[PDB]
RNA sequence: CGCGACCUCAGAUCAGACGUGGCGACCCGCUGAAUUUAAGCAUAUUAGUCAGCGGAGGAAAAGAAACUAACCAGGAUUCCCUCAGUAACGGCGAGUGAACAGGGAAGAGCCCAGCGCCGAAUCCCCGCCCCGCGGCGGGGCGCGGGAAAUGUGGCGUACGGA
RNA sequence: GGCUAAAUACCGGCACGAGACCGAUAGUCAACAAGUACCGUAAGGGAAAGUUGAAAAGAACUUUGAAGAGAGAGUUCAAG
RNA sequence: AGCCUUGAAGCCUAGGGCGCGGGCCCGGGUGGAGCCGCCGCAGGUGCAGAUCUUGGUGGUAGUAGCAAAUAUUCAAACGAGAACUUUGAAGGCCGAAGUGGAGAAGGGUUCCAUGUGAACAGCAGUUGAACAUGGGUCAGUCGGUCCUGAGAGAUGGGCGA
RNA sequence: CGACUCUUAGCGGUGGAUCACUCGGCUCGUGCGUCGAUGAAGAACGCAGCUAGCUGCGAGAAUUAAUGUGAAUUGCAGGUUGAUCAUCGACACUUCGAACGCACUUGCGGCCCCGGGUUCCUCCCGGGGCUACGCCUGUCUGAGCGUCGCU
């Protein structure tokens, strides 16, 4: 009886969506995140997750300082000049 | 599992060598950079020489090498003093100084 | 669960809205590469994780 | 009326005054499932809902 | 052969700036060259095509000596669409045949300041080479 | 939709069976 | 001293590893002293460190840091390499001299494994093999 | 009529509200009108609305964030929307006069002995 | 090739049992790629045999002395008259084969 | 008991700044094994290694001897060839393993405390005026407020200095 | 007690150039709406999938069947 | 001064052959865009097996099977098509700890209307929890929100590289 | 000649093998070598006339302003004093997130200033600016049977 009829006992929630990584890895008991760590201050990475840290890095997801902060660095980080206007 | 005859041999290859493998494919970038610094520093300093200061004629030490006779770091103190060169004048009119050197000989 | 919260029902309230298929004119331009919406997510076939 | 879910009741209460010229009864709120908030205005009697609607231009 | 080191002689990178250019990169390409008469009296060598250009077809099946209007420049397929250049589809509604500008010669310009701003700067070009070539 | 996984390994003939045991 | 951070006895291992009660820390407790008042207060930079007291059960450290912010220090041409963002946290690298002791890092045939950048950088240069163009 | 962003600079600030209102009086009836069913001609016209709002909000945020940073060129403090967004290391350098800062010892031995021109024969 | 491909994905092998064939697989999942066979060069995806290295002898050096005689060599074979032929050029109505010609 | 200083320690949504976190290929500081080899295995080996932790930079670290040498003495640090698979370590078993010197790329030196001379001759902040103000600086005017004699600044540091 | 560029390192990022390499069961997992679909509570695991034609010129119209489907006719050098 | 849209590679072949053999050259069909002979050079270079990896398809095979919980019959309508859709009549079952009416966890548009019979409901469907358009959740008084329980978890302090 | 079974050939179906194409990988080399409390990386949610995914953007929401380019986007409709594109230097950037008023239920506060409400008279509603910990310099208020001087 552990396998089928035990399989109808499981309707309450342990993990449940995060507020900071997103994934549904947030324990309500421990009140901490399985993925990134929640509680922790700094985000939770490991070395032996090769494959797990390229699902979550820099290149992956929007970029919307990073790009304008190359953009400005392509062009030596100028603040206030303006062209020539017609 | 040695064969017949030949030598003994220990190779150093029980390390992970594999992950430290410095590839020497940037030799002759690094020979046109080195090119391009030298021509830099050329063109930097126009009539200064090139290579640099002057350097001491110098014996050198260790009994197997005492016979030839090298291109040393600097000039020495007594030896500014009995040319009578100041060593802050020295270094500034492009002469070699260090101060840690003797005169034995 | 009927006592839902408000971050649940706006994810929910998302995926019902990725739920609907393509149109008829996306398969009408040049560079197309799309025949049917790949992500048709069924409410018996796939249980939206969780 | 369909409303921006950031709003409260007395927000929609004095929009519709002010967009509508109208005074409001009271206001009813709900969040559909497409998830913008459904509003019902309960208008005042003097005013007709119809005619008011007719103004408006919906029909 | 080239010598600068920067510009690419790679195929997949040249196919890749070409299909994937922006439009005034694909106007740039997209250019005819102009006919004997307009060369001789510009003196210049080939033109982008604009929507009010007059056009002989040179090559394909609908090749002669028919000037005709062009309807439209469709950039996104590399395209041009001439007025009488066309084919009857099945239903009965005329299509018209896509003709790429690599193929066209233009008989009369549409004449703008822009436009005679590039033909000046092209001629002014065009003596500067002839007298540097002297 | 999801791939029918590779059938759970049934653990049948073996020891605990008492319906196929050779000679001991 | 330092003892290892496992349970009862328990280290799974050869017979050379099972040591926890006499295993020496290999930074100097000054150095201690210098990272954690380094890693209490990012903001100031530790110049060094000195004793003053000790106990049986404690030790006494005067750490000095200074502002790399402030006008007194940001205008005086001295200590402006202070205010360079390069000596950012000079107490976990090791740059102050309570760190550079823990180093062992010098000049002469007593230190010849940390010749070059370090000690780490003595391993590395000579655990490499330099397989050339023309070999 | 094509709302241009050239002339709307020139205007009074209670004259850009009126257009701004009359714009959103505008889109609140091209919506009423997209939703009960209208010409495809108000629904192209909607996109033209909206960009002739964000013109003009455009344009009100300019003559108030020049006219501001005008008001606080003079002083010394100024907002942290009008100090100067670069990049945080390059804000935490030293300053253009403080790199120049040389100490007395070091100005007397560049005034003493200065690196000297010179040259070489064969 | 690099050494990353075909060591990213992590396979345990199932060993006996299972009428398999004592390949390490892919661990579970409800995707096209469970239990397949990850490691090996004889499997679909995963690594090769033999991943070619960057640190092979690409370049092979001679002494200066046989360059020398290669240059000296390729040079006294320009002179003779069936030589050049032999290599295919058409050379029937140039003048002198040790083609020298003015300074201009 | 009251008044006024000094010394320690608080409270501030006080005025002006800063640090937290990310990437982490290279670099620094810790902590740090077992697979493997020794045809077993326990010292060794894998190995200061994988993993774990913290820290910045465009490079980091190191760096101008409490040096190498014993010669007719060389003379900051870093990297390459060679020294060299050598001296040396090791159930002297398996195996581990430098440094000097020479040839080159590069080559740039210095600053304090102390000792002492100078009326604190020094530094920070706030008020006014001129210039410039999108790397908030230069000068003048304040019986303005502080820091500092439990020591700020100039000469001066092993190559002598006053 | 402390500072200091240079020659040195770079499998992260931006802009680039080249190949006695691979040619869709190969090469990065991914040439395409790829860390996407999907599985596992979770840490994590993780695919398959390119080729109409030069131009959609994507088969008007008649006819049997309700339609899926055909038979004529038509486009194209080629519907083999 | 090789071949080639007056037809390249690949593939099929009841043809002519050659070489002991590895294999190769022509004849015929399909194909539409690159390919080979010789001297050297380099390799990710030759498959029948690995309980080989991937993909596809056979015998078994139109076979086992579509057998737990008493049961359906007649007429009419929609429709091209009816045993399964709908309605009327008859006979039954769940027999108030129900095969009824409502909640909680969980599901998340499954609730409702209109149309469809391309795909699923291991037979079929005019039907559906399927597909495509559209709608639907209205609170001072119903709950969360307030409080605390078992506990969790900051500040001071201590420890810790 | 029957049915069924075996071999070969023409043709037609399952199948996508070979060949040729490649806006993609792998390797090597060069230059630059820059994130963030003036709110980073990441995540969530919204934004198209018809828009699911990808891409782009942030209530100014497949983009705003300026410069250059010089007659378009286009799948379908709709309308030269500058359409579309690239650069982007000005403006702007919803909610979590070091995340910062305390908790993560989107709940409950506190202070000040404005408009309805008032006729400052307190609620209520709406809007704006602050309220995270530690630490550096100065200011203010302080405590100490700590060290003192005066009555
Ligand atoms: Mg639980
Ligand atoms: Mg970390
Ligand atoms: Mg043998
Ligand atoms: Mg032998
Ligand atoms: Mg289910
Ligand atoms: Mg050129
Ligand atoms: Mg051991
Ligand atoms: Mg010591
Ligand atoms: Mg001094
Ligand atoms: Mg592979
Ligand atoms: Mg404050
Ligand atoms: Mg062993
Ligand atoms: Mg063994
Ligand atoms: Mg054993
Ligand atoms: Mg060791
Ligand atoms: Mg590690
Ligand atoms: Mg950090
Ligand atoms: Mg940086
Ligand atoms: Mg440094
Ligand atoms: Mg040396
Ligand atoms: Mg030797
Ligand atoms: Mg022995
Ligand atoms: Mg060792
Ligand atoms: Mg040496
Ligand atoms: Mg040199
Ligand atoms: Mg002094
Ligand atoms: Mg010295
Ligand atoms: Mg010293
Ligand atoms: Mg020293
Ligand atoms: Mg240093
Ligand atoms: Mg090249
Ligand atoms: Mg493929
Ligand atoms: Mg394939
Ligand atoms: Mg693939
Ligand atoms: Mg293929
Ligand atoms: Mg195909
Ligand atoms: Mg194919
Ligand atoms: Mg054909
Ligand atoms: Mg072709
Ligand atoms: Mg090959
Ligand atoms: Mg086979
Ligand atoms: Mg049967
Ligand atoms: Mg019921
Ligand atoms: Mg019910
Ligand atoms: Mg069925
Ligand atoms: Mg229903
Ligand atoms: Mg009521
Ligand atoms: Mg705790
Ligand atoms: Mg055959
Ligand atoms: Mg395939
Ligand atoms: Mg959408
Ligand atoms: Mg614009
Ligand atoms: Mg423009
Ligand atoms: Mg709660
Ligand atoms: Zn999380």
């Amino acid at each position: 009886t552990k396998g089928t009829s035990s399989f109808g006992k499981r309707r309450n929630k342990t993990h449940t969506l995060c507020r900071r990584c997103g994934s549904k890895a947030y324990h309500l008991q421990k009140s901490t995140c399985g993925k990134c760590g929640y509680p922790a201050k700094r985000k939770r990475k490991y070395n032996w997750s090769a494959k797990a840290k390229r699902r979550n890095t820099t290149g992956t997801g929007r970029m919307r300082h990073l790009k304008i902060v190359y953009r400005r660095f392509r062009h030596g980080f100028r603040e206030g000049t303006t062209p020539k206007p017609k | 599992a040695p064969s017949r005859n030949g030598m003994i041999l220990k190779p150093h290859f029980h390390k992970d060598w594999q992950r430290r493998v410095a590839t020497w494919f940037n030799q002759p970038a690094r020979k046109i950079r080195r090119r391009k610094a030298r021509q830099a520093r050329a063109r930097r300093i126009a009539p200064r020489p090139a290579a640099g200061p002057i350097r001491p004629i110098v014996r050198c030490p260790t009994v197997r090498y005492h016979t030839k006779v090298r291109a040393g770091r600097g000039f020495s103190l007594e030896e500014l003093r009995v040319a009578g060169i100041h060593k802050k004048v020295a270094r500034t009119i492009g002469i070699s100084v260090d101060p840690r050197r003797r005169n034995k000989s | 669960s009927s006592h839902k919260t408000f971050r649940i029902k706006r994810f929910l309230a998302k995926k019902q809205k990725q739920n609907r298929p393509i149109p008829q004119w996306i398969w009408m331009k040049t560079g197309n590469k799309i025949r049917y919406n790949s992500k048709r997510r069924h409410w018996r076939r796939t249980k939206l994780g969780l | 009326f369909i409303v921006d879910v950031k709003a409260n009741k007395h927000q929609i209460k004095q929009a519709v005054k002010k967009l509508y010229d109208i005074d409001v009864a009271k206001v009813n709120t709900l969040i559909r499932p497409d998830g913008e908030k459904k509003a019902y205005v309960r208008l005042a009697p003097d005013y007709d809902a119809l005619d008011v609607a007719n103004k408006i231009g919906i029909i | 052969m080239k010598f600068n080191p920067f510009v690419t002689s790679d195929r997949s990178k040249n196919r890749k700036r070409h299909f994937n250019a922006p439009s005034h990169i694909r106007r740039k390409i997209m250019s005819s060259p102009l006919s004997k008469e307009l060369r001789q009296k510009y003196n210049v060598r080939s033109m982008p095509i604009r929507k009010d250009d007059e056009v002989q077809v040179v090559r394909g099946h609908y090749k002669g000596q028919q000037i005709g209007k062009v309807v439209q420049v469709y950039r996104k397929k590399y395209v041009i669409y001439i007025e009488r250049v066309q084919r009857e589809k099945a239903n009965g509604t005329t299509v018209h045949v896509g003709i790429h500008p690599s193929k066209v010669v233009i008989t009369r310009l549409k004449l703008d300041k822009d436009r005679k701003k590039i033909l000046e700067r092209k001629a002014k070009s065009r003596q500067v080479g002839k007298e540097k070539g002297k | 939709d999801p791939v029918p996984y590779q059938p759970p390994f049934l653990c049948q003939w073996g020891r605990h069976q008492p319906a196929w045991k050779p000679l001991m | 001293g330092r003892k290892r951070p496992v349970p009862k006895g328990a280290t799974y291992g050869k017979p050379v590893h099972h040591g926890v009660n006499q295993l020496k820390f290999a930074r100097s407790l000054q150095s201690v002293a210098e990272e954690r008042a380094g890693r209490h207060c990012g903001a100031l930079r530790v110049l060094n460190s000195y004793w003053v007291g000790e106990d049986s059960t404690y030790k006494f450290f005067e750490v000095i840091l200074i502002d790399p912010f402030h006008k007194a220090i940001r205008r005086n041409p001295d200590t402006q390499w202070i205010t360079k963002p390069v000596h950012k946290h000079r107490e976990m690298r090791g740059l102050t001299s309570a760190g550079r002791k823990s180093r062992g890092l010098g000049k002469g045939h007593k230190f010849h494994h940390t010749i070059g950048g370090s000690r780490r950088a003595a391993w590395r240069r000579r655990n490499t093999l330099q397989l050339h163009r023309y070999r | 009529a094509k709302i241009k962003a050239r002339d709307l600079r020139g205007k009074k600030k209670e004259e850009l509200l009126k257009q701004l209102d009359d714009l959103k009086v505008e889109l609140s009836q091209l919506r009423v009108a997209k939703v009960t069913g209208g010409a495809a001609s108000k629904l192209s016209k909607i996109r033209v609305v909206r960009k002739s709002i964000a013109r003009v909000l455009t344009v009100i945020n300019q003559t108030q964030k020049e006219n501001l940073r005008k008001f606080y060129k003079g002083k010394k403090y100024k907002p942290l929307d009008l100090r100067p967004k670069k990049t945080r290391a390059m804000r935490r350098r030293l300053n253009k006069h403080e790199e120049s800062l040389k100490t007395k010892k070091q100005q007397r031995k560049e005034r003493l002995y200065p690196l000297r021109k010179y040259a070489v024969k064969a | 090739v690099s050494e990353l491909a075909g060591h990213q994905t992590s396979a345990e092998s199932w060993g006996t049992g299972r009428a398999v064939a004592r390949i390490p697989r892919v661990r579970g999942g409800g995707t096209h790629r469970s239990g397949q066979g990850a490691f090996g060069n004889m499997c679909r995806g995963g690594r090769m045999f033999a991943p070619t290295k960057t640190w092979r002898r690409w370049h092979r050096r001679v002494n200066t002395t046989q360059k020398r005689y290669a240059i000296c060599s390729a040079l006294a074979a320009s002179a003779l008259p069936a030589l050049v032929m032999s290599k295919g050029h058409r050379i029937e109505e140039v003048p002198e084969l040790p083609l020298v010609v003015e300074d201009k």
